[PDB]
Order: C-alpha cells, then sequence, then structure tokens
RNA sequence: UUCCCGGGCCUUGUACACACCGCCCGUCACGCCAUGGGAGCGGGCUCUACCCGAAGUCGCCGGGAGCCUACGGGCAGGCGCCGAGGGUAGGGCCCGUGACUGGGGCGAAGUCGUAACAAGGUAGCUGUACCGGAAGGUGCGGCUGGAUCCUUUCU
RNA sequence: GGCUAAUCCCCCAUGUGGACCCGCCCCUUGGGGUGUGUCCAAAGGGCUUUGCCCGCUUCCGGAUGGGCCCGCGUCCCAUCAGCUAGUUGGUGGGGUAAUGGCCCACCAAGGCGACGACGGGUAGCCGGUCUGAGAGGAUGGCCGGCCACAGGGGCACUGAGACACGGGCCCCACUCCUACGGGAGGCAGCAGUUAGGAAUCUUCCGCAAUGGGCGCAAGCCUGACGGAGCGACGCCGCUUGGAGGAAGAAGCCCUUCGGGGUGUAAACUCCUGAACCCGGGACGAAACCCCCGACGAGGGGACUGACGGUACCGGGGUAAUAGCGCCGGCCAACUCCGUGCCAGCAGCCGCGGUAAUACGGAGGGCGCGAGCGUUACCCGGAUUCACUGGGCGUAAAGGGCGUGUAGGCGGCCUGGGGCGUCCCAUGUGAAAGACCACGGCUCAACCGUGGGGGAGCGUGGGAUACGCUCAGGCUAGACGGUGGGAGAGGGUGGUGGAAUUCCCGGAGUAGCGGUGAAAUGCGCAGAUACCGGGAGGAACGCCGAUGGCGAAGGCAGCCACCUGGUCCACCCGUGACGCUGAGGCGCGAAAGCGUGGGGAGCAAACCGGAUUAGAUACCCGGGUAGUCCACGCCCUAAACGAUGCGCGCUAGGUCUCUGGGUCUCCUGGGGGCCGAAGCUAACGCGUUAAGCGCGCCGCCUGGGGAGUACGGCCGCAAGGC
C-alpha cells in the first residue's frame, strides 16, 4: 500500500486467543470432577482413554485427561488441571496433576517421576 | 509530467546501462546537472553533455562499462551495479549528519542535496552537513 | 479393422496416485459440544420528565415572637436555592436463567441415489428464477477455467 | 447555672511600614513609583534580671513547596456518526491565594465532529523493565517521580496548607452494644485471623544508626526505619573430597560364548579438613552534652547498640548430601526384555494391531546440577500487518464502470522569504538503571566514586540544495483554434425484405409430424405439401473479419434528424490550468418487481408421450409467467484480460484497422501473433509488460464454519451493501 495509505489506515496488530481459558491467567486451577469417563480416541488411532469432566474453582466445566497407568480418580474426587490438550481426543484441553490433592501418583513407575507425581522409591 | 524527475533520470540511466547503450538524453534541469557532475567525478558514467533535441534543451549521459567477458555471456560488467532513489515525493527523507549512510561499506555513493550543496555521503560528513538523501548508488 | 478380449506407440483431459474394482457430493436415520433465535422472566447500570429530599455551604428574615450588647451589631431560630439519595413513567446497555427452535462441525457407520472430477456419460461454472426425495433439473443471459472433426448403476 | 488564669478573644495608642478607593509618572494584562484621604500591628516566658536567651508584631526580599494555564505526546471498536443547554461567547456580578461558565443574572446563537466529535470497551501514567541485529513488540511488580483513593456517596468546618486513612456532619450496606428509646465502629498502616485462590511471611528485636514531630534543653514519640525470622522465589559465591589405584574384583547389562560394558569407578593406600568444638572478637559511633574560648570559629575532651558474642582472626577437627529431565526427527544421547490398535506416549510430524532405538522397566548414554522438569503468560523466531521489511493474471487479494469532493502528489528558469530541512551555541533531558573506568566487602552477586552517552523540547545565531511559500518569466504537460477522417457509441422518428404463426381463397388426397426406435399430437369439420391474398409480432441472412465503436454494462437491415467520445495534419492560441481520487452522485448484462400495453416464435412452472430398476431428468408433443414496448424499481455476475488509473524509460519481426506523408517505405493512433533485455513458483508476460521507475486509489493476511449470524443501511418484494 502507499504510504500515504499507510498513514490513512497502517497496519493492524494481529490478536490471538488463549487455548486455555483456565481463566483468572492462572497457571493450574483445582476443580471437581463429575463424570469420570472412558472415551473412544480420533478416526486415526484406537483406544480406551480416562478423563474426567471438570467443575473448576473459575465457574467452568471441562473434560480432562488423566496421564500415567492407573488411576483413583472417582466421581466426587478433588482435582488440579494442567493444561495442554490431547490431539487425539475430542474437545479435551486440559490435564490433570497426579500427586496433588485426590489424584494420586503412578504406582510402581520407577522413570520419569516428576511427572506422574510418583515419589523416589528407596533401595538397599 | 515526470511526477519525480530525478527517479526519471536515474531510472533513464538504469535501462539504459542495462541494454548496454553508450548514451541516453535526459530532459535538463540544474539539478540532475548537480547529481549527473556527482557521478561523472565518482566515476560511474564517462560524463555528460548538454543538447538540443526539437529546440528542447536535455543532457546526454555517456554510459560506462567493464570489458567484455570469458564464457557464454561476455556482456561486461556494469560501472553502476546498483542506483536507486530514497527520498521520493510523497516520502521524503532527511539525514542530520550522524545519520548519514555508510553505502556498501563505502565502495558506493550516497547523493545528498545539502544547504551547502549536492555532496557524496563522505564529501557531506567532511563538510559536517545533513540534508536530503537522494540517491544510493554503487 | 467397424465391433468383442488382451496389448504396443504418439497425443489430450483429470479433482485419480493402494492409481476408474479410483474419487467425491448430498438426503434421512443415528452417536456430539458450540451457536444464534429465544416469549418472557431475575436483577445490575445509565438516560429523560415529574415528585420527595438528609447533611452542609450560600442568600433572606431575624419582628413589644427568644438570648447577649458599648445599641453599631452578634447568636439561637425560621424560610429559600442548590443538593446525596429515594419514588413514579417509559428509552438503551449489560450479566444470569430460559419455553422454543436454525443450521453447523466432525462424530460406530448404516441409507438411497450418482451431482462433480475423463466429452464423468445431458461440457462445466455462473448471477438469477421456478421447481424437486436428495445430490439437483430446467428457463434467461454470461464465462472458458470445455474435449475431440436413446439410455446403461455400484465395488 | 457559678468561680477563674494565660503567649485565648476584644478596644483605644504609636505607623517603620502596609492594605484600599481617586489622581499622576514609568511599565505594559492585575509589574513599579508617588500624593492626599480612610483603614491595620504585637505577648509574653526563662535565666545569674543594668544583660542575655526562647518568643511575639508590621514589612521587603530570599529559599523551599505548591495552585492554575498553554504546545505537543499518550490503548481498542466506526457493526459507536453525528454530539451539545451552562452548551459557545458577551456584559455585570458572586467565589478564591489566583485566571476561568468555577458559579449566578441578563444578552447574543453559538461550540465540537471523518485531522474520528459523541458512544462503548479496557486502563493509574512515567523514570524504566523484558525481548529484539535493529525498527519494533510487550510490560509498568520491587526502587524513584507524579496522580488518585481510604466500606459506598455527598459535604463542609479548622488551618500556612485538607475538602483531611488512625478529624467532623448526613445518606446507604454491613458488624457489634441496646433498658428498644438510642448509640459504637471502619488494617488499601506493622504483625496476625478469616474467606476467596494455583499461590504470597513473624501477632519477632531495637530506636544503637539515618530520618521526621514537639521541646531552650535534658528528653518524649516514631510498626518511617535499622536489623533478625520464615519460603531454593531470584541473583551470586561454596561443599558433597584430593592424589595414587587392575590391561582392569563381585553384582547387574549386552554377547557372534571368543567376550564387550559399567570403569580408576569401587575396594584399598596415602593427603587435605565442610560441618563441629575451644579461645579472642569488631567496624557500623561522634554528635547532641561537658570543659576552655564570647553558648561563634577553633581547640580539645567523656557517654552512647538492636544486629550479637553475629561477621571476622587465631587454635583444634571428622572423607563428609545427589538430584532431575531426556535419549525416533527437529535434538546431544541405544541396546535387551516386557507388552501386541492393548496398556499407554504425544509440542508438531506421528508411535503401539509379535523382531517397538517413540509405550513400560532394566543396563548404558546425553544434558544440566541444589537443583531439574511442568503449566500459565510476554518478546523471540514471525521478512506471518512487511517503516526498516510483504503482496493482489491462475495461490488470499484490483472496487462492475465512471464523474468528481476532501485529501495525497506536482514541468522548466529567476528572485524574496527561511515554515519544513541542516549546522553551531546554550538551557533542559532529577536520582536510580543502562554503558565505561577505578574501587569497597577474601571473589562475585551487591555497593561506592568518577566519566561518557542520549532522542525530544526551549532560546539565540547561521546555511538555502531540496520540500514549502510569494512574486516574475517559459512551453516540452494539459487544454484550445483551423482543416480533414473512421466508426454496430447514444437517443428519437420513419421504412425494407426474408422466415415463422395465423386467417381468407384455390387446387389437391391420406397422411403429416416426430424419434435411437416409438408414442402422445395433428388430419375426412380435408391436414401435410403447392399457389395467391391479408393480419400481426420479433429478430435483421449475405456483407462479417482472427473487423469496428464505447468508461463499463454493452452496440449489427436501411433512412433522416438530435448527440457523446476519439484520431491525424497544421505549430496558430492560453501558459502548468496537471495526475489520482476516501465519501458523494450517476451508469450498470440477464433474471426479477410494480402499473399499463403487447404477444408471432421461443419458453421456467405446469400438462401429457416415451426411456428407465425408478425418470420427478435428459428425448418427443403442448404450454403459462417471461421474452417485446412505455414509465418507475431492483444494482447483482466467470460485470474476465479473473490484470485499477496516469506518466516516463527499455531490441526487433509479422498480420491488420484507421489518419498523414517524398505512399520500395516512413510516420501517428488502435487491434493481434511471435520474440531482446528483463520479470516470473511455474505456465507465462515481454513498447497493448506481468520489465525498469514515480504518484494516487482499491484490496489481501491458513481452510471449514460463512458471504452465515447479529447490528445497521437500502429495497414494494425478492433480496442487496
Ligand atoms: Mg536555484
Ligand atoms: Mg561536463
Ligand atoms: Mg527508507
Ligand atoms: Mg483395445
Ligand atoms: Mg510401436
Ligand atoms: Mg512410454
Ligand atoms: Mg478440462
Ligand atoms: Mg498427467
Ligand atoms: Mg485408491
Ligand atoms: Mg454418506
Ligand atoms: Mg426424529
Ligand atoms: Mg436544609
Ligand atoms: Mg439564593
Ligand atoms: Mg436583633
Ligand atoms: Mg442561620
Ligand atoms: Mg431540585
Ligand atoms: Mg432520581
Ligand atoms: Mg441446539
Ligand atoms: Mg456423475
Ligand atoms: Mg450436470
Ligand atoms: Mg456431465
Ligand atoms: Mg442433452
Ligand atoms: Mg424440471
Ligand atoms: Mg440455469
Ligand atoms: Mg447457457
Ligand atoms: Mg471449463
Ligand atoms: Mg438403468
Ligand atoms: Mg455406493
Ligand atoms: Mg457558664
Ligand atoms: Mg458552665
Ligand atoms: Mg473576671
Ligand atoms: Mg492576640
Ligand atoms: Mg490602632
Ligand atoms: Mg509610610
Ligand atoms: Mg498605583
Ligand atoms: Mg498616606
Ligand atoms: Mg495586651
Ligand atoms: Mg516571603
Ligand atoms: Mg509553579
Ligand atoms: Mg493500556
Ligand atoms: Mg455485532
Ligand atoms: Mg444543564
Ligand atoms: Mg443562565
Ligand atoms: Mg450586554
Ligand atoms: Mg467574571
Ligand atoms: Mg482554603
Ligand atoms: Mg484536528
Ligand atoms: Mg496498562
Ligand atoms: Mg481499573
Ligand atoms: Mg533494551
Ligand atoms: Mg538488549
Ligand atoms: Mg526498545
Ligand atoms: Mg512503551
Ligand atoms: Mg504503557
Ligand atoms: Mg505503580
Ligand atoms: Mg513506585
Ligand atoms: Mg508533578
Ligand atoms: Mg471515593
Ligand atoms: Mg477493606
Ligand atoms: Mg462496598
Ligand atoms: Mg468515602
Ligand atoms: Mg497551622
Ligand atoms: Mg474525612
Ligand atoms: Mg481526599
Ligand atoms: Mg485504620
Ligand atoms: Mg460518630
Ligand atoms: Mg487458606
Ligand atoms: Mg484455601
Ligand atoms: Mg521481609
Ligand atoms: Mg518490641
Ligand atoms: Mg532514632
Ligand atoms: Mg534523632
Ligand atoms: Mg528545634
Ligand atoms: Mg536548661
Ligand atoms: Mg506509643
Ligand atoms: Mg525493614
Ligand atoms: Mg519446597
Ligand atoms: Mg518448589
Ligand atoms: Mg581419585
Ligand atoms: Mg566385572
Ligand atoms: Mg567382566
Ligand atoms: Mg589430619
Ligand atoms: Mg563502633
Ligand atoms: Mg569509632
Ligand atoms: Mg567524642
Ligand atoms: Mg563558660
Ligand atoms: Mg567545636
Ligand atoms: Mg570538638
Ligand atoms: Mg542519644
Ligand atoms: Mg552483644
Ligand atoms: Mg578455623
Ligand atoms: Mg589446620
Ligand atoms: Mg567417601
Ligand atoms: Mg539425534
Ligand atoms: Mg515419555
Ligand atoms: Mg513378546
Ligand atoms: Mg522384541
Ligand atoms: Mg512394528
Ligand atoms: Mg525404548
Ligand atoms: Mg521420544
Ligand atoms: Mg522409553
Ligand atoms: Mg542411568
Ligand atoms: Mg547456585
Ligand atoms: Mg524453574
Ligand atoms: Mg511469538
Ligand atoms: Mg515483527
Ligand atoms: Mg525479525
Ligand atoms: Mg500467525
Ligand atoms: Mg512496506
Ligand atoms: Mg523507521
Ligand atoms: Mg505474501
Ligand atoms: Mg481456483
Ligand atoms: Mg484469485
Ligand atoms: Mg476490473
Ligand atoms: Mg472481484
Ligand atoms: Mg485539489
Ligand atoms: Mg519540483
Ligand atoms: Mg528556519
Ligand atoms: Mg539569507
Ligand atoms: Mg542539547
Ligand atoms: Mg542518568
Ligand atoms: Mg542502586
Ligand atoms: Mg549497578
Ligand atoms: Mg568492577
Ligand atoms: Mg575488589
Ligand atoms: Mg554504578
Ligand atoms: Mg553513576
Ligand atoms: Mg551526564
Ligand atoms: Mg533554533
Ligand atoms: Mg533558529
Ligand atoms: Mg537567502
Ligand atoms: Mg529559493
Ligand atoms: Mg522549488
Ligand atoms: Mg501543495
Ligand atoms: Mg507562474
Ligand atoms: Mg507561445
Ligand atoms: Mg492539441
Ligand atoms: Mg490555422
Ligand atoms: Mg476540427
Ligand atoms: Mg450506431
Ligand atoms: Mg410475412
Ligand atoms: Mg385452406
Ligand atoms: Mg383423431
Ligand atoms: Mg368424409
Ligand atoms: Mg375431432
Ligand atoms: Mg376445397
Ligand atoms: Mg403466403
Ligand atoms: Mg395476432
Ligand atoms: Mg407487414
Ligand atoms: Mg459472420
Ligand atoms: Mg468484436
Ligand atoms: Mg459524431
Ligand atoms: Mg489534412
Ligand atoms: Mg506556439
Ligand atoms: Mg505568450
Ligand atoms: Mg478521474
Ligand atoms: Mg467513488
Ligand atoms: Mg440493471
Ligand atoms: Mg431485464
Ligand atoms: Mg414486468
Ligand atoms: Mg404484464
Ligand atoms: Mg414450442
Ligand atoms: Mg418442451
Ligand atoms: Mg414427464
Ligand atoms: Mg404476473
Ligand atoms: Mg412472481
Ligand atoms: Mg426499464
Ligand atoms: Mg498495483
Ligand atoms: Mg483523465
Ligand atoms: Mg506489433
Ligand atoms: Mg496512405
Ligand atoms: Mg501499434
Ligand atoms: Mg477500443
Ligand atoms: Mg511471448
Ligand atoms: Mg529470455
Ligand atoms: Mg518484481
Ligand atoms: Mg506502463
Ligand atoms: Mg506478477
Ligand atoms: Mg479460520
Ligand atoms: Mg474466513
Ligand atoms: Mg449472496
Ligand atoms: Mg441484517
Ligand atoms: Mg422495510
Ligand atoms: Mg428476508
Ligand atoms: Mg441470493
Ligand atoms: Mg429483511
Amino acid at each position: 500500500p502507499t504510504i500515504n495509505q499507510l498513514v490513512r489506515k497502517g497496519r493492524e496488530k494481529v490478536r490471538k486467543k488463549s487455548k486455555v481459558p483456565a481463566l483468572k491467567g492462572a497457571p493450574f486451577r483445582r476443580g471437581v470432577c463429575t463424570v469420570v469417563r472412558t472415551v473412544t480416541p480420533k478416526k486415526p488411532n484406537s483406544a480406551l482413554r480416562k478423563v474426567a469432566k471438570v467443575r473448576l474453582t473459575s465457574g467452568y466445566e471441562v473434560t480432562a485427561y488423566i496421564p500415567g497407568e492407573g488411576h483413583n480418580l472417582q466421581e466426587h474426587s478433588v482435582v488440579l488441571i494442567r493444561g495442554g490438550r490431547v490431539k487425539d481426543l475430542l474437545g479435551v484441553r486440559y490435564h490433570i496433576v497426579r500427586g496433588v490433592y485426590d489424584a494420586a501418583g503412578v504406582k510402581d513407575r520407577k522413570k520419569s517421576r516428576s511427572k506422574y507425581g510418583t515419589k523416589k522409591p528407596k533401595e538397599a | 509530467m515526470l511526477t519525480d524527475p530525478i527517479a526519471d533520470m536515474l531510472t533513464r540511466i538504469r535501462n539504459a546501462t542495462r541494454v548496454y547503450k553508450e548514451s541516453t538524453d535526459v530532459p535538463a534541469s540544474r539539478f540532475k546537472e548537480e547529481i549527473l557532475r556527482i557521478l561523472a567525478r565518482e566515476g560511474f558514467i564517462k560524463g555528460y553533455e548538454r543538447v538540443d533535441v526539437d529546440g528542447k534543451p536535455y543532457l546526454r549521459v555517456y554510459l560506462k562499462y567493464g570489458p567484455r567477458r570469458q564464457g557464454p555471456d561476455p556482456r561486461p560488467e556494469q560501472v553502476i551495479h546498483h542506483i536507486r532513489r530514497i527520498s521520493k515525493p510523497g516520502r521524503r527523507v532527511y539525514v542530520g549528519v550522524k545519520e548519514i549512510p555508510r553505502v556498501r561499506r563505502g565502495l558506493g555513493i550516497a547523493i545528498l542535496s545539502t544547504s551547502k550543496g549536492v555532496l557524496t555521503d563522505r564529501e557531506a560528513r567532511k563538510l559536517g552537513v545533513g540534508g536530503e538523501l537522494i540517491c544510493e548508488v554503487w
């Protein structure tokens, strides 16, 4: 565009939409489970995934993925939402954090325990 | 009406040299004549002279080239590899004396118009004046 | 040498490339959140006309209608304008709820077709217009982003 | 209701002086001088009381602090386009320290807005900070500057100063006291509780230091502050040992069963000596005070710690925490086993359905290391909003076309000005930060001292090339004059022939039509075919082109009139009068709408005949709106060259339309095809640019959702923007 046109009008800065309304700007949010279900993955894969509907402290209600192997989560257990999505599941934007509140860290897991919230095994 | 006669001179020259013409006529004005004087002094052209064409005054710019070449494409190197406008009507540009550009690490020129007259970049720094930044040439 | 099957060479078109036993379109039924519409309803703000109006400054009265006086005046007191907010009547904004429905977008994959891509089997596209189970058909005009000088589906 | 003191209040006096009205002088907004007139001061206290000290009063000036005013700069939405009644100005007045619609009365009818008024949304602003090669983007925690608020809203009093966080009056909400009448409250001060939240500390020590308030002082206050406490929250420094030690123990890992790995790693040898114990032990701190001197200067000269017995020095002294992510590509690090579309991984690409270097452990490896990963957010990359630094023939993108308003842009020569522009000088750009240097804690982080830097703005001076401006020239742009031309350019009227249909007439039989075949249909009321006559509507064969004209849509018989654009020649006239053009306004195929006409042929809808698995379609027979005209709407399109307008520049060749010419050819202006240079992702483009440039307008920013929704505007509707 001509310069005169840039004075008259000028470039437009580009707004971006937040992939996570955990609202609040918050890095995590505490919520209570509602449904603890299994879910069918999107077309390219096959499995049984463990997700949970959650009512947040933000007055928001969303499904959240349960990572790790085993999970003790039940209907009324209270949990901490992480954020980050699961590419192959429709409509799940956030993750559960294991080891926090009622979410139990993955039992027996020896490899990367920072994620999955398990503590260090003792060896003698 | 030429909307920017200076740009038109620069271009006339560009197109000319690109088809390897020996000379070109550009419609004349003292300001163009000043620019040319700088090119000539600076080694870019063989120099220029005033002519009349159907009674109307022009300037023959005589063009300078490298020697003939080896292999495919014997066409000689250009002496003006690059010539471009900086200040144009509709966006005008002025450098202070500390904003004067070092053009192609100095193997090039920038022609400024100043209140001391039309000078090269070195010329202006040495003179110590800023001005309207016209051409960039290398 | 027209035709049936298999095949070779040049060329052309293509949205095919697990390569025409290819692609892909839509309907309806069916598995999903989101959207509007959403009558009204619950309430928040603000606007306008009118009415009520605390405090307090300011103006007036301050009277054999109070108090002080050196008689100049002072205070108490009364009245008035302004005025926080309140009420009445409608105008807009906004949030929550929500009868009610539009299609949407994939979604277990079924269904009936064959519209488009090869002259896709009636060249396609197109603004419009009527029509139709559905891709759609047809009228008028346009475009080339069209091939080469009876019908006959699908994988 | 009563008593009473004062540095509390009031009345005369003195007028240094000052205030005020009127005059005069200077100055120039209400600054200063002056004369008369009127009006205005004070407070006392302590000492060693014959002198000093603390105070008080009127004034002038200084200093510091603030009030008010102006230029400029300071986010998003135009689906917010009009806003405005004290609103805009005036006269007079009120109020204040002071200008002012700040307020009031009266007068005029103004003021603001696309240069974005009004509306809505978000938000304290800055020094700076993060990021970035930079330009830029993002942010404003702590520290410093300014503003604003102190439960919500209004208000004033006191005062140098407030419309006052720990002051007051009132209204509302909330909590508490209540003899039900009425009262009391206000941590966004330091700690602490409670709630909300992913989450954010001690109800500590001290006034020793610095600072602030009062006081002659001694001194008192000080949750400002100086410290300590808790939290790897951040930064910096430090430890978990050092040297020797097998051609290499065991265990675990792989194995080609030869052996390879963990690995000098461990053991062990020797050495230092974190923690810890013992002893000494701070600076931070010399003023205020005391003495000499005159309560000065000067000289001396003693008291004074929270931190803390802490930092540090000296002595002694033990081998004494390692974790976390990752190892398919991006990306540094690979192998067994286990699991078989499971269980699971996942930032994207994508792994897993029996050999998985991608899942899960193990061995080994890489990376960092008192940390390491994750999530959220910002800049980065991203030249993906392109100022630097992008695009629009087919990828997203040229507005359907024009006219022209604002605006942007502007040929050649001379001169005045000096607004932009440039230069110099000076002021300002606080400190902190940033950069440089030196230095202080053993180093650093941290701190001090110094230096340099700096956009911007103020003032003075200077330059005049360019931009601007004013004046004066010019003719190369533009327009004009004269003459000549081509044309389906537009509008109005008229007229011609062909064909269809229909009606009349003649003549003449048994069919015609139609299809791949057929049938519907028409025909004995005589059709088709053939001849003659009439009526009527619509469109113009050959000419006709790969042609012409028009801004586009678009425009074909012929004639006349009305009329627009355009090209060439002459070189005559004006003298830059130019280009582009947001908004506006007008035009705008077809279909569609309204009112009225008209109606041959064609023909959506529809009615039938076929075909087919069905046929709602293609094919056949009919047929209405419509197609035609007048007037008024509609405003779309593959409105296509999918290519905005203008100007200058850059090989040629060939065909052609149309002017001029010395008419083998040359020269203008159009239409095409090849092709220099060059451009292009390619295909292509290539003096009819998609090349090289300049000006201006329009538009684009992954696909679907969707040209949908909502809002507005237009429209009779359809529906359009
Ligand atoms: Mg000159
Ligand atoms: Mg010369
Ligand atoms: Mg530039
Ligand atoms: Mg064959
Ligand atoms: Mg052969
Ligand atoms: Mg072959
Ligand atoms: Mg094709
Ligand atoms: Mg091919
Ligand atoms: Mg295939
Ligand atoms: Mg289907
Ligand atoms: Mg149903
Ligand atoms: Mg009252
Ligand atoms: Mg009054
Ligand atoms: Mg009285
Ligand atoms: Mg009163
Ligand atoms: Mg009132
Ligand atoms: Mg009210
Ligand atoms: Mg719904
Ligand atoms: Mg088809
Ligand atoms: Mg079709
Ligand atoms: Mg077809
Ligand atoms: Mg057909
Ligand atoms: Mg039909
Ligand atoms: Mg059609
Ligand atoms: Mg057609
Ligand atoms: Mg086509
Ligand atoms: Mg069939
Ligand atoms: Mg099928
Ligand atoms: Mg009394
Ligand atoms: Mg009493
Ligand atoms: Mg007495
Ligand atoms: Mg007194
Ligand atoms: Mg007196
Ligand atoms: Mg006097
Ligand atoms: Mg005077
Ligand atoms: Mg006097
Ligand atoms: Mg007295
Ligand atoms: Mg003073
Ligand atoms: Mg001031
Ligand atoms: Mg902001
Ligand atoms: Mg809207
Ligand atoms: Mg008013
Ligand atoms: Mg008034
Ligand atoms: Mg008056
Ligand atoms: Mg006044
Ligand atoms: Mg006051
Ligand atoms: Mg303006
Ligand atoms: Mg902000
Ligand atoms: Mg705010
Ligand atoms: Mg920086
Ligand atoms: Mg930096
Ligand atoms: Mg910066
Ligand atoms: Mg900034
Ligand atoms: Mg900011
Ligand atoms: Mg702040
Ligand atoms: Mg601050
Ligand atoms: Mg200030
Ligand atoms: Mg307030
Ligand atoms: Mg509070
Ligand atoms: Mg409140
Ligand atoms: Mg308040
Ligand atoms: Mg006071
Ligand atoms: Mg108050
Ligand atoms: Mg206040
Ligand atoms: Mg308080
Ligand atoms: Mg009270
Ligand atoms: Mg808590
Ligand atoms: Mg809590
Ligand atoms: Mg602290
Ligand atoms: Mg204490
Ligand atoms: Mg102190
Ligand atoms: Mg002190
Ligand atoms: Mg004092
Ligand atoms: Mg004393
Ligand atoms: Mg106290
Ligand atoms: Mg402190
Ligand atoms: Mg911790
Ligand atoms: Mg932690
Ligand atoms: Mg060793
Ligand atoms: Mg071994
Ligand atoms: Mg071994
Ligand atoms: Mg030892
Ligand atoms: Mg000391
Ligand atoms: Mg000392
Ligand atoms: Mg001392
Ligand atoms: Mg003495
Ligand atoms: Mg002394
Ligand atoms: Mg001394
Ligand atoms: Mg002391
Ligand atoms: Mg101590
Ligand atoms: Mg020691
Ligand atoms: Mg020792
Ligand atoms: Mg050891
Ligand atoms: Mg690698
Ligand atoms: Mg993993
Ligand atoms: Mg196995
Ligand atoms: Mg295996
Ligand atoms: Mg496999
Ligand atoms: Mg593996
Ligand atoms: Mg991996
Ligand atoms: Mg693994
Ligand atoms: Mg390991
Ligand atoms: Mg460290
Ligand atoms: Mg971290
Ligand atoms: Mg980024
Ligand atoms: Mg950028
Ligand atoms: Mg960059
Ligand atoms: Mg992006
Ligand atoms: Mg750019
Ligand atoms: Mg820039
Ligand atoms: Mg681009
Ligand atoms: Mg396409
Ligand atoms: Mg396109
Ligand atoms: Mg166009
Ligand atoms: Mg278009
Ligand atoms: Mg103009
Ligand atoms: Mg010029
Ligand atoms: Mg100047
Ligand atoms: Mg001069
Ligand atoms: Mg300066
Ligand atoms: Mg500084
Ligand atoms: Mg500092
Ligand atoms: Mg520093
Ligand atoms: Mg240093
Ligand atoms: Mg040092
Ligand atoms: Mg420093
Ligand atoms: Mg410094
Ligand atoms: Mg400095
Ligand atoms: Mg100056
Ligand atoms: Mg100056
Ligand atoms: Mg001059
Ligand atoms: Mg001049
Ligand atoms: Mg000029
Ligand atoms: Mg101008
Ligand atoms: Mg002139
Ligand atoms: Mg002349
Ligand atoms: Mg002419
Ligand atoms: Mg003549
Ligand atoms: Mg003529
Ligand atoms: Mg015509
Ligand atoms: Mg006829
Ligand atoms: Mg007859
Ligand atoms: Mg019959
Ligand atoms: Mg008969
Ligand atoms: Mg009959
Ligand atoms: Mg007969
Ligand atoms: Mg006839
Ligand atoms: Mg008729
Ligand atoms: Mg006739
Ligand atoms: Mg023809
Ligand atoms: Mg034509
Ligand atoms: Mg004419
Ligand atoms: Mg002639
Ligand atoms: Mg002439
Ligand atoms: Mg003349
Ligand atoms: Mg124009
Ligand atoms: Mg326009
Ligand atoms: Mg139209
Ligand atoms: Mg029409
Ligand atoms: Mg009609
Ligand atoms: Mg009609
Ligand atoms: Mg027909
Ligand atoms: Mg038909
Ligand atoms: Mg039918
Ligand atoms: Mg009708
Ligand atoms: Mg109709
Ligand atoms: Mg019409
Ligand atoms: Mg363009
Ligand atoms: Mg024009
Ligand atoms: Mg040609
Ligand atoms: Mg001729
Ligand atoms: Mg030509
Ligand atoms: Mg033409
Ligand atoms: Mg070509
Ligand atoms: Mg080439
Ligand atoms: Mg280019
Ligand atoms: Mg051009
Ligand atoms: Mg291009
Ligand atoms: Mg999208
Ligand atoms: Mg879109
Ligand atoms: Mg549409
Ligand atoms: Mg609408
Ligand atoms: Mg309407
Ligand atoms: Mg509608
Ligand atoms: Mg439509
Ligand atoms: Mg409507």
